[PDB]
């Protein structure tokens, strides 16, 4: 009864880290090990816990919120850190528990002349509380004068598209998060790897 | 305060994603944000 995580690792479109993506994951086991030595990641943060005794332990419940960001922003979705991705579209907890992997798809999400499929917040009123999703598109009021829900001056649509070319530079490439959140709270705990 | 330089660097990383300048209307984009924090 294997945990479905190609779904999540292996899937075709992910979501705009704004409105990031959430998968839960119960009643499994889980070949971790598989990830870590798939070894196909830039990135492989893990808090709270070791990712290699991630097979020995169980869990209540998983999450696996998966997103696209360029390659800078990836060290934004790690506790406690502050900018414009944890900020303004996927904020973390001070007290996290789980892993945080990311991969280059420079290949994947890439156009000539500019993949526009991917979209960050830029504005927003006040920072995002953890695991706050806020898909809203209003218009941004900047200044002292009414937006009245059109664009204009200081009323700025809040999302931008990242303008994503193979051509660019290696932090501003797309890269693919994957953040698992282990939920160990008081439950029989369901989820496990592959050691009892 | 900053009213008209904010509209003004926007309208710059706007113009620049026009003219192809994807890294560079990036940049602006990480500025802007910067400089809406700053008190
Ligand atoms: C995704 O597919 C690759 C090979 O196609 C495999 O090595 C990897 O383990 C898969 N992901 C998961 C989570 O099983």
């Amino acid at each position: 009864n294997l945990c479905p995580f190609g779904e999540v690792f292996n899937a075709t479109r992910f979501a705009s880290v704004y409105a990031w993506n959430r998968k839960r994951i119960s009643n499994c086991v889980a070949d971790y090990s598989v990830l870590y030595n798939s070894a196909s990641f830039s990135t492989f943060k893990c808090y709270g816990v070791s990712p290699t005794k991630l097979n020995d332990l169980c869990f209540t419940n998983v999450y696996a919120d998966s997103f696209v960001i360029r390659g800078d922003e990836v060290r934004q979705i790690a506790p406690g850190q502050t900018g414009k991705i944890a900020d303004y579209n996927y904020k973390l907890p001070d007290d996290f528990t789980g892993c945080v992997i990311a991969w280059n798809s420079n290949n994947l999400d890439s156009k000539v002349g500019g993949n526009y499929n991917y979209l960050y917040r830029l504005f927003r009123k006040s920072n995002l509380k953890p695991f706050e999703r806020d898909i809203s598109t209003e218009i941004y009021q900047a200044g002292s004068t009414p937006c009245n829900g059109v664009e204009g001056f200081n009323c700025y649509f809040p999302l931008q598209s990242y303008g994503f070319q193979p051509t660019y530079g290696v932090g501003y490439q797309p890269y693919r998060v994957v953040v698992l959140s282990f939920e160990l709270l008081h439950a029989p705990a369901t989820v496990c790897g592959s050691n009892s | 305060d900053k009213e008209w330089i904010l509209q003004k660097i926007y309208e710059i990383m706007r113009r620049l994603d026009e003219e192809g300048h994807g890294e560079a209307s990036l940049r602006v984009s990480d500025l802007i944000y910067e400089f809406m924090k700053k008190d």
